[PDB]
RNA sequence: UUACUGUUCCCUGGGAUUGGCUUUGGGCUUUUCCUGCGCAGCUUAGGUGGAAGGCGAAGAAGGCCCCCUUCCGGGGGGGCCCGAGCCAUCAGUGAGAUACCACUCUGGAAGAGCUAGAAUUCUAACCUUGUGUCAGGACCUACGGGCCAAGGGACAUUCUCAGGUAGACAGUUUCUAUGGGGCGUAGGCCUCCCAAAAGGUAACGGAGGCGUGCAAAGGUUUCCUCGGGCCGGACGGAGAUUGGCCCUCGAGUGCAAAGGCAGAAGGGAGCUUGACUGCAAGACCCACCCGUCGAGCAGGGACGAAAGUCGGCCUUAGUGA
RNA sequence: CAGUGCCGGAAGGUCAAGGAAGUUGGUGACCUGAUGACAGGGGAGCCGGCGACCGAAGCCCCGGUGAACGGCGGCCGUAACUAUAACGGUCCUAAGGUAGCGAAAUUCCUUGUCGGGUAAGUUCCGACCCGCACGAAAGGCGUAACGAUCUGGGCACUGUC
RNA sequence: AUCCCGUGUGAAUCAGCAAGGACCACCUUGCAAGGCUAAAUACUCCUGGGUGACCGAUAGCGAAGUAGUACCGUGAGGGA
RNA sequence: AGACAACCUGGCGAACUGAAACAUCUUAGUAGCCAGAGGAAAAGAAAGCAAAAGCGAUUCCCGUAGUAGCGGCGAGCGAA
C-alpha cells in the first residue's frame, strides 16, 4: 500500500557494511531510532551543521 | 419468450425543431429482425423503423 | 433456532510499532544477438531510412569439427587450417539486401537496477523471566526501579481498516378471514347461477378458468360457407381425400363460460404496418384510487378504383398505485 | 462417515480491503467554424470513473472420525394336510436394529391370549411376540444390600366397616 | 461542500494558501494550524421592596404545633 | 481538598414512545450519572457572510418560516 520513508544520516563511527565514518549513504529511519541514534553512531543531516562545519 | 423491444429510427442528432431520437415499444420479436414502419417521426414522413 | 438485522470472543489479510545480511526467485529494464518455409528465385521477402561503398590481413571464400529452435529444408562460432574474395543496379519486384548500421519484435543470456513472495540468521526495536547484582534512615529473596544475564525476536503484542465467523449476546418480527385449532382452505382478475325480469347484492354457497398468446390470430379490399346423416368410388376400413342430395346454423372463434356473430365477428387470397403522433365535445362506472366507450380536428400514412375504414385483436380475464 | 459437527490437507475454482500497467471523462492557455445570439477540437496542471494482473483466512473439494449430531426400510413368493418361513428375487438408501429385552414408566386396538393367585382380579406375577411408537454410554440386560419410592399378595391386629 | 476526530501518508509562504455546497478556470472575500475579554442572555436554595379576578386547614409548600416529625423499611427510600 | 437549588460547560449516554408492527429515523444528544466553575457560563474579534451590489467580533429577541431543503421523500426533522 504506502512506503515510508529515508531518513538521513551522516556517520561517526565506522559501519561494518557499508560506511567508513564519514560517508553519508542514507538507510532507514529506524534503523537510526533503533540502533545508530542511541549508540552514538550517525546523525541527522542538518544544514545548520552540515554546511558551516 | 415474447421479449419486449425497442424500435428506432435513424439517430440524427441535429438542431432541427426538436429532432431526437424516437423509439417505440414493440412485443414478439423471438425471430428474424423485424424493421416495421412506424412512423410520425420527428421528421414526419419515415420508414423502416429498425429494431 | 439453518427467522431477519446485527454485535462480541476468535481467525485471517493491507498499513503502523518495524530493523540489518544473503539466497530461492514472479513481473518491469541496462546495451547486443540466434532469430522470420505469399511468388515465379543466386534466397526459409524481419514493416521502415542511411546506399558505390564495408569485412578485411590486429590473418577473409572453401575443406577438420562441439552446440541448438527445428518445417534436421538450412544456420551460429570456440581451436587449428586455408591465402585475395564475399559483390552493387542485375530480370523478377506494393515495398531489398546475407557488404554496413540508429532503432526494436513471437523466444533467452551475460553483469546490473526496482518491486513481490518465501526462507536463513544477527540484535538494536518489542515481549517474558531472573531467591543474579546495586540502591535511600532500613528493606524491596514484598510489588517495583537502575544495571547485568538468558530465552525469543522483527515473529509475537497493541491500534486502524477489510473478509469470514458462535443465539455467546442484543433489538425485533412471526398476517387475516375462520372451525373463535394442530389438520386443512382461501386472499387478486374474469364468465354463469344464487341475484327475487333496471343496476347492485352476501355465505369456508354451486361450477370453471387466468398471471397470456399472435409480425398475424392486427389493418384494409375482395371472395367463400360451414357441421352432421345417407348414397358412390378393388388401396381405405365406421371414420382420411373426392362427387351428389337432405337438415340451415347444431361448426368455428389461440383458452374457461356467457352474450354475440351465416353471403358473418367463421375459412381463404392480395397488399400491408393505425400494434401511429398531438389530441378531444360528451357519457357510463361511480367512497376515493381507478377503469370503460367515444363523435370530431390536424399531421403523416396503409388498403381500395372509390365510398369509406384503420388510435390492435368479436367482447368481457391475462395484472400492481 | 451420505447430510450436519469436528479434525487434517493442499492442487484447483470463488474471493474482501489495498496496490497497480492501461483506458476514459470534466475544466483548461491556444487553434478553427459561426445570418448566430454561439460552437468544435485540445497541451500541461488539478479533480475524478472503469480497471487487465497480484491479493490471506473462510467456502466448494478430498480423506478420516459415533462413549461426534443423529438414523437404522418397503414389495410379494415358495418347504409332502392346514399352515409359518429356513430360503429367494425386486425397489430405494448412508445403513436397513446386533446381543439382550419385549401389552414394558414404552401397547392405540386392548380388559390381546394362556397359566398362577382370588368365590369372583381393567390392578399384580410368569410366558407368546401382532414392538401403533424397546434397544446397546440421550447406554441395554441383570442382581445382593438400601429407600418417610411406586405397586401386588399374605399372617397378627383392630371401629376403617 | 464547510467544521472536528481514529489509522496511514503528507504540502505552500503572499508570484501563496483557504472559502464562495463534488470539481476545474477567472474574479471576489479572508489569512487556519497561538491565547484572553464586559454587555445584551438563562434560572432560583435565596435576600430586600411592591403586587395578586392566588389558597384558606381534604386548599396552599409534604409540612400553619414534634414536619421530612411520629411511623414503616436492613438500607436505598416511602411518609402522615 | 469540601459544600452549592436551578442555569452553564465537558464526557458517557439510554429506553418506554411516534412511525398505528419494526430495524433507518424519532423520542434524544433529552433524562440520568460523573467532573468543573461563575454570578452568570459557553462563544467571541473573520483563512466570515454575500454576489458583481455590499456588510464588518460574539450573544439574545421579532421575523424570513414552517420557506429552501433533509427523510423506509414514511413518521417527522427544519435552517440560513
Amino acid at each position: 500500500k504506502k512506503v515510508k520513508k529515508i531518513r538521513k544520516i551522516i556517520l561517526k563511527e565506522d559501519i561494518p557494511d557499508l560506511g567508513k565514518k564519514g560517508q553519508l549513504l542514507d538507510v532507514r529511519a529506524g534503523f537510526l531510532r533503533n540502533f545508530l541514534l542511541p549508540l552514538g553512531k550517525a546523525e541527522v543531516v542538518t544544514p545548520l551543521l552540515l554546511k558551516e562545519m | 419468450v415474447k421479449v419486449i423491444l425497442e424500435c428506432t429510427g435513424c439517430v440524427r442528432k441535429s438542431v432541427n425543431k426538436g429532432s431526437r431520437g424516437v423509439s417505440r415499444y414493440i412485443t414478439q420479436k423471438n425471430r428474424h429482425n423485424t424493421p416495421s414502419r412506424l412512423e410520425l417521426r420527428k421528421f414526419c414522413p419515415y420508414c423502416y423503423k429498425h429494431t
